[PDB]
RNA sequence: GAGGAAACUCAAAGAGUGCUAU
């Protein structure tokens, strides 16, 4: 994906077919993995186009408010896909029906440059330009964890280990870091009985999830000040729209 | 207890890359194993669990825009790595 | 005092990187700033930037990635030579073989690197790096 | 992807079936590397399955 | 309903299966 | 939930050990998502799709 | 670069039409020049060691296609040739070049390949041995793969085909 | 079991006999800022003040502090990574540099330090023989060092 | 050369120096 | 206050170790 969209084959030194929607340059692709004859494109004028191999041609496109920066395919729903946008919002797309979304991500607080779902299928990842890595559930809208540090410096790259077990982030530093996709949890092989043990904690809090004080101690992070005035401005920014609308 | 478990961080890549990382690419058909590259122009295929470079190429006079891993058919020893770069070329 | 349009389109630029906006609209515009923006760009510091024209001067905006450190427009306009090019470079940047240079010369503006290959000389118009 | 492992012994060969994979990413974490030395966690990892003395 | 139907036989079944564990008591 | 009488039937019965049998225990424990320490997970191909 | 290249395609073809008009063009020694082009084508140290460059070096590698571009030059010479002169298109002057057609038939590139389509459907009507001739056969199974892999009919290399 | 350091086999009285060309010099944090300041080149620099091949050693303690530093200091993280120099593993919990080191020169006395803080400078002064190395000026500056 | 809105500022006698 | 002798004696703890603790 350059100034237009090539189709190569590796024993063929010239772009063995060219695949284009109009004259506007690609920014990014991503394959299916379930629907591999299918493809989806990203466009500088805030734009997204699906392909499709046995045709030959693009075969949907849909316009934003924003460009998005990079597009996840879901590995457990070959119609399902997420996009990381320009607007701080990583938007969960059903490929059917493009005219609405299937969920919206918002935890950012600067443009999400980079998105992975969990070979599982149900987490995704996000990177942004806030220097923070969030985790989301598929099904929820909010990120369950944020990783940091002074040391990173813009993530552009996450990725999830294919076990599902590791978070690989890039970004403009120089590092490439490893992180844990459950904090609490170690690799070490369990005994029955710890597994039974560290099990039980999972449904017993999942069962008082929404309790006052464990949402309290749960949900409370180490978030870095400069991501929380720009939180706090974002949240008198939209209450004032909507007080007003 | 789950807050002072709360241990996320394991470990960085080596030394990671010169210039600012901007493409990652993860081995769809090996755990431990990833390809990456910064605008310095370098690509590196590293061993996650060493956290060692397996090797390290000056691809491109440009950035590396684009970095993907593949099993090229052409027409168990060896993997393979495809790169992309505003330099007008993709090497593999 | 008012400054030059080329200035005051280096320091739009700066501050927004340096504030970590990633789009910047630039008024007025002009081919020496127009020239300047592909040189940063071929050296990569900045990415995809669009023309408005306006009927008027026109306008600009750029995709910033965030590797511009500091960019600015030198004065006087005092001329350099091209075997001597090196120490002004040690004088204007901030280490050996990082940044680059800004010369118009009789062949065009562009950095001091294309400018000592082709053996040309002229006058220098700012750095970046 | 280890499902067999071969160990030679002064009696004879000794043929090793692996039930259970340990994490190749963290394989250097510590917690895994106890696990080595550690009898009740190993035995978990692996059996053996033929032992055929000189 | 499905789901809070489904969670209905956990309930009644692990009832059910503790009442039958009062059979296992050692003595009388 | 759609309202409390949904949300206390959820709430009524325990998990523990003290209170519900060791068979019970299990079963109501098990985690919906399960994987294999240390193999590749793929993605799911289906049968004529 | 790419653009450079497509400079050099068209030298080689002004030199190819001056051949056309060449006298040497009529000689049978041309046929042993572009037989010529066919097989031409075919730490204690680093511790004391000061070091000033921060650059590595670029791997890159010509020579293919220099191998490409001098073997398109051969066969769009030898078909030029055969054409004007049909003394020269015989099966005892043409039965050398036949392991030539042959590998420049799996070449990947495009543009020798449709060089090397053009002068076997020169050579179709030219009887052959049964070495010689099975190169027809094989060019069919050829076209075929190139059809099959190729996403569109609307292609250079399958139009001649 | 009472321990009483033996004093290095490198050094007679205060004289290291030891050091020859080529040196080593371990860098300083700070000592990257203040050679970006001066525009003085890390390796061109040490070669020239000392008059013999330079093998620069950065630590992970502060290559760490390097890149704790933050964005503003990005163009030093970049000059710390210049190939020319060589990087040393390190094998302890703390990030902090100065200790490391000074625990270092302590236990291999071929090391010269270049530093400008005023709090390590006394201490590798009080350990006999190690020659200490500053910028200072126009350039840098080597204080315990007889070959020069 | 002093920094300034306008731009970088150098002297003349700098320029002479430097030359 | 400092001690000494006896043990299939009665206790309160610490550390390490062993045994399919599956």
């Amino acid at each position: 994906g350059g100034a237009k969209i090539h189709l190569w084959d590796v024993n063929r030194l010239k772009p063995v077919s060219d695949l284009s929607w109009g004259a506007d340059n690609i920014t990014s692709l991503k394959f299916n993995q379930n629907e591999t004859d299918i493809l989806a494109s990203t466009g500088s004028d805030n734009s997204i186009v699906l392909y499709d191999l046995r045709t030959n041609s693009p075969t949907q496109k849909i316009v934003q408010t924003m460009r998005t920066n990079a597009i996840c395919w879901n590995p457990m729903e070959a119609f399902n896909f997420v996009t990381a946008n320009e607007d701080h919002n990583a938007y969960y797309y059903d490929m059917r029906n493009l005219s609405r979304s299937l969920n919206v991500f918002k935890d950012h607080v600067s443009a999400v440059m980079d998105v992975d779902f969990s070979p599982t299928g149900d987490e995704i990842v996000t990177g942004s330009y806030d220097k923070s890595i969030r985790i989301y559930k598929t099904n929820h809208g909010h990120s369950r964890e944020i990783y940091h540090t002074k040391r990173m410096q813009h993530v552009f790259q996450v990725k999830y280990s294919m076990d599902s077990k590791y978070i690989i982030s890039g970004s403009d530093d120089g590092n490439v870091r490893l992180w844990r996709s459950k904090a609490w949890e170690r690799s070490n092989v369990k005994t029955t009985r710890e597994k039974n043990k560290l099990e039980y904690d999972e449904k017993l809090k999942e069962r008082f999830r929404h309790m006052p004080e464990i949402k309290r101690i749960s949900r409370h992070r180490h978030v870095p000040q400069v991501i929380k005035k720009a939180q706090e401005i974002k949240n008198i920014e939209l209450s004032s729209i909507k007080r007003r609308e | 207890l789950e807050r002072m478990f709360a241990k996320p961080f394991v470990g960085q890549l080596g030394y990671g890359h010169r210039d600012g990382v901007y493409a990652i690419a993860k081995n769809y058909g090996s755990l431990n194993k990833l390809a990456t590259g910064s605008a310095d122009g370098v690509i590196k295929y590293w061993n996650m669990s060493t956290r060692e470079e397996f090797v390290s190429f000056k691809a491109h006079y440009g950035l590396v825009t684009g970095l993907c891993v593949t099993q090229p058919r052409f027409h168990k020893s060896q993997n393979f790595m495809l790169s992309c770069s505003d330099d007008k070329t993709v090497k593999l | 005092t008012r400054s030059s349009v080329l200035a005051d389109a280096l320091n739009a630029i700066n501050n927004a990187e340096k504030t970590g906006k990633r789009q910047v609209l630039i008024r007025p515009s002009s081919k020496v700033i127009i020239k300047f923006l592909q040189v940063m760009q071929k050296h990569g510091y900045i990415g995809e930037f669009e023309y408005i024209d306006d009927h008027r001067s026109g306008k600009i905006v750029v995709q910033l990635n965030g590797r511009l450190n500091k960019c600015g427009v030198i004065s006087p306009r005092f001329n350099v030579k091209i075997g001597d090019i090196e120490k002004w470079t040690a004088n204007l940047l901030p280490a050996r073989q990082f940044g680059y240079v800004i010369l118009t010369t009789s062949a065009g503006i562009m950095d001091h690197e294309e400018a000592r290959r082709k053996h040309v000389s002229g006058k220098i118009l700012g750095f970046v790096y | 992807p280890i499902e067999y492992l071969l160990f030679e012994e002064p009696t004879g060969y000794a043929v090793f079936k692996v039930k259970l994979q340990q994490d190749d990413i963290g394989s250097r974490l510590k917690e895994v590397q106890e696990q080595i030395n550690d009898f009740g966690a190993f035995t978990k990892l692996i059996e053996l399955v033929s032992f055929a003395p000189f | 309903r499905a789901g809070l139907k489904k969670i209905d036989e956990q309930y009644k079944k692990a009832v059910s299966s503790a009442a039958a564990t009062d059979y296992l008591l050692p003595e009388s | 939930f759609e309202n409390r009488e949904q949300y206390e039937r959820s709430l009524r019965m325990p998990i523990g050990q003290e209170w519900t049998s060791r068979a019970s225990h299990q079963e109501l424990i098990k985690p919906r998502i399960m994987t294999k320490p240390g193999q590749v997970i793929d993605p799911l191909k289906a049968p004529f799709k | 670069n790419l653009r450079n290249q497509n400079k050099l395609s068209e030298l080689l073809r002004r030199y190819l039409l001056g051949l056309n008009h060449n006298s040497d063009s009529e000689s049978e020694s041309i046929l042993k020049f572009c037989h010529q082009l066919f097989q031409e084508s075919e730490e204690k140290e680093d511790f004391f060691l000061v070091n000033l460059e921060s650059k590595s070096y670029t791997i890159n590698s010509n020579s293919l296609l220099l191998n490409s571009t001098l073997q398109k030059f051969a066969l769009d010479l030898l078909r030029n040739v055969i054409t004007r002169h049909r003394s020269f298109l015989t099966v005892s002057h043409l039965e050398g070049f036949i392991p030539f057609l042959r590998d420049s038939l799996l070449s990947e590139n495009e543009g020798v390949v449709i060089s090397t389509l053009r002068i076997l459907i020169t050579l179709i009507r030219l009887d052959f041995s049964d070495e010689s001739s099975e190169i027809f056969k094989n060019c069919a199974r050829k076209v075929l793969n190139i059809i099959k892999v190729s996403p569109s009919t609307s292609s250079e290399l399958c139009q001649m085909g | 079991t009472r321990n009483i350091p033996q004093v290095s086999s490198a050094l007679f009285f205060q004289y290291n006999q030891a050091i020859k060309p080529p040196y080593q010099v371990l860098i300083d944090t700070n000592f990257i800022n203040f050679s970006i300041q001066k525009k003085v080149d890390i390796v061109r620099g040490m070669m020239d003040c000392l008059l013999a091949k330079c093998n620069p050693l950065i630590t992970d303690c502060v290559m760490a502090e390097l890149e704790k530093l933050g964005p503003k200091y990005r163009i030093a993280l970049k000059l710390a990574r210049d190939p020319r120099i060589k990087r040393l593993s390190c094998s302890h919990k703390g990030t902090y540099a100065d200790d490391c080191l000074v625990h270092r020169v302590l236990q291999h006395k071929c090391y010269i330090v270049a530093t400008n803080d005023a709090g390590l400078k006394q201490r590798i002064r009080k350990i006999p023989g190690i020659p200490l190395m500053s910028v200072g000026g126009h350039a840098y500056v080597i204080e315990k060092l007889p070959d020069v | 050369g002093r920094s300034t809105r306008n731009g970088l500022i150098v002297s003349k006698r700098d320029i002479a120096r430097i030359s």
